[PDB]
């Protein structure tokens, strides 16, 4: 046993190689040694432990987008500057077009120059419609006129794209907060890049607990990094990640498989 | 608004070295240091702390900027811009998508415009949905000259080449080029950008005088495999370090030049034009430890 003291140690510096963020190791490695406690050839033993406890902190299994039983499904996407959320927009669209459901994309960034044009030429690629509103109509306002076109249509999903902006930032952030007040969405998912480092934990936590997601996407998984950032989100906020980008393609979106990305970690 | 490394040195003596020092390493790895630097950081300063070498808190936190400050003058050139003495200079911004290049770009030529030199900048990245209209934006935002391709089935050599042939028949200073993002995973793409290299070499000698690579400052430990392949592939000769005015702390940067030999030369603290701060090591390694 406590021989494995030693591994165990050993397992902490891969973790956070892989860019785990402190605290949720500190809790992973804790937890793994109590079973290993307890439990009770030994060799194989600790790998199938560690690999499950992974597995089973990032969901166990697939978590599927909920869908709302009488309206159209709202989903709101939000995240740090870069993440990919404008891509990720599309992409969703082309994901649930594929499954019969018919979409509509909400033009909500404002600031960032030609994000609207960028979001309208993706939306023509996909071919979804996109809902864009004049200048100096708050992103608060689209939200309200964009839902109300998408009702009036018989929509089946409405996906709203989002500024990046500073989970410290209280102006944007109380501007999200007024986005979901009046979208009423079904889904608020987090984006979140794959090479995040050990800001992921508190990056969660602040968007969980201000906003409050449903569920997250991570993105940029045809990188190289072991994506230990994927280890916070359900550990720290309860929502499980849903869905991976793994490219710039539209077709580049998949659902999350616990079990990969816990091989993917300790890779 | 809580001084982290100011409040756990507080609680040092002799006698608390070792429960200080790993409240110290804690400290590090949340700053995105990664256990092996940390581990020769906190080491170093075990070892003069025993000696009897560091004798308060903060002689500690000196001798940990210090050994920091060290690791980021393991250069072999200077933190300053080196443009060429041929006109024009030429400029390239590569990073993976998202970092930060466009805007980078566009704050960079501010920067020059207010010095007086004149800048054309040139829309190198053909792939992503209104990557020209944004750089357009900036270019009337700053006040420079831009091209942009014609046709959608255009290169970003054939584009950076025209740029820095109307650069060169016009007199500009300087030639700023964006790329499209690009992961250091993907091979044709970092062939595509051997091949700019190569086309801008061929209108002047020495073309391009300075790749900047950018890196996002949330990004972890692959800072390090981005900046090495980059550097393998086409030369870096300095970062950008993004995103410095949210919460990341950009610590993995100090591995890089450490291995590398690559100086920073900018960071990004925020979105406005005026946003790009030539890279003070001193000032920087204050902000990382406050
Ligand atoms: N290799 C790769 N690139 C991706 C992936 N997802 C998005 N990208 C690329 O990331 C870059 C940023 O994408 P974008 O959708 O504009 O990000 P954003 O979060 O909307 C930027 P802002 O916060 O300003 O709105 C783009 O070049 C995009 O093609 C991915 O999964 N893999
Ligand atoms: N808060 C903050 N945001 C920044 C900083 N630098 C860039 N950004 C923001 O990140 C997002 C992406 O910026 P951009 O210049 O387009 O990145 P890029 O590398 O060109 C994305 P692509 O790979 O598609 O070309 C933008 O919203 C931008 O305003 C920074 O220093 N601080
Ligand atoms: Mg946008
Ligand atoms: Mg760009």
């Amino acid at each position: 046993k406590d021989n494995i003291a030693e591994p165990m140690r050993d397992i902490r510096r891969a973790l956070l190689e892989a860019d785990v963020s402190l605290p949720v190791v500190r809790r992973f490695v804790q937890s793994v040694s109590d079973q290993a406690v307890g439990m009770g050839k030994p060799d194989q033993q600790l790998v199938k432990i560690v690999h499950d406890e992974l597995v089973k902190l990032m969901g166990g299994e697939v978590s599927e987008l909920q869908f709302a039983k009488s309206g159209p499904t709202v989903i709101l996407l939000a995240g740090l500057q870069g993440v990919g959320k404008t891509t990720v927009c599309a992409k969703l669209a082309c994901y649930l077009k594929k499954q019969g459901k018919s979409c509509m994309l909400i033009a909500g960034d404002v600031y960032r120059p030609a994000a609207i044009d960028q979001l309208v030429i993706l939306g023509e690629q996909v071919g979804v419609p996109v809902y864009t509103a004049g200048t100096d109509v708050k992103p608060a306002d689209i939200a309200k006129q964009g839902l109300k076109e998408a009702k009036k249509n018989n929509v089946d999903v409405v996906i709203m794209d989002t500024a990046g902006r500073l989970q410290i930032d209280k102006g944007m952030m109380d501007e999200l907060k007024d986005v979901k007040k009046f979208l009423n969405p079904t889904e608020v998912l987090l984006v979140v890049d794959a090479m995040t480092g050990q800001e992921a934990a508190a990056l969660v936590t602040t968007f969980n607990v201000e906003i409050g997601i449903t569920g997250a996407i991570l993105t940029k998984l045809d990188g190289d990094s072991r994506g230990g950032a994927a280890l916070s989100v359900k550990e720290v906020s309860g929502k499980p990640i849903k869905l991976v980008g793994r490219g710039e393609r539209m077709e580049d979106l998949e659902p999350f498989y616990p079990d990969r990305m816990a091989g993917r970690i300790l890779g | 608004h809580h001084h982290v490394i100011d409040e756990l040195l507080l609680f040092w003596n002799l006698a608390e070295t070792d429960r200080v020092l790993d409240e110290l390493e804690e400290a590090l790895l949340v700053s995105d240091f990664g256990p092996k630097i940390t581990v020769r950081i906190v080491e170093r300063l075990r070892e003069d702390i025993m000696s009897g070498k560091l004798k308060s808190g903060s002689e500690i936190k000196d001798a940990l900027k210090e050994s920091v400050l060290e690791m980021l003058a393991k250069k072999n050139s200077k933190t300053e811009l080196q443009l060429g003495f041929r006109k024009p200079a030429v400029i390239m911004i590569v990073g993976v998508n998202g970092g930060g290049k466009t805007t980078s770009l566009g704050k960079l030529a501010h920067r020059l415009k207010n010095e007086g030199t004149k800048v054309l900048m040139a829309a190198g990245d053909t792939f992503r949905a209104a990557a020209s209209d944004q750089l357009e934006i900036w270019a009337e935002r700053t006040g420079c000259e831009i091209v942009v391709a014609e046709g959608d089935k255009a290169k970003a050599a054939t584009v950076l080449s025209k740029a820095v042939k109307r650069g060169k028949e016009e007199g500009y200073d300087v030639v700023l080029c964006d790329t499209s993002g690009r992961l250091h995973t993907n091979y044709s793409l970092m062939e595509e950008l051997i091949a700019c290299k190569k086309a801008v070499g061929k209108i002047v000698s020495g073309a391009p005088n300075e790749i900047l690579l950018v890196l996002d400052g949330n990004t972890g430990l692959n800072m390090l495999p981005q900046a090495r392949e980059f550097n393998e592939v086409v030369g870096i000769t300095g970062l950008i370090l993004t995103k410095l005015d949210g919460s990341a702390r950009g610590g993995c940067v100090v591995s890089v030049v450490e291995e590398l030999g690559i100086p920073v030369k900018f960071i990004g603290v925020g979105e406005a034009v005026e946003d790009l701060q030539p890279f003070d090591p001193e000032a920087f390694v204050n902000a990382i430890f406050s």
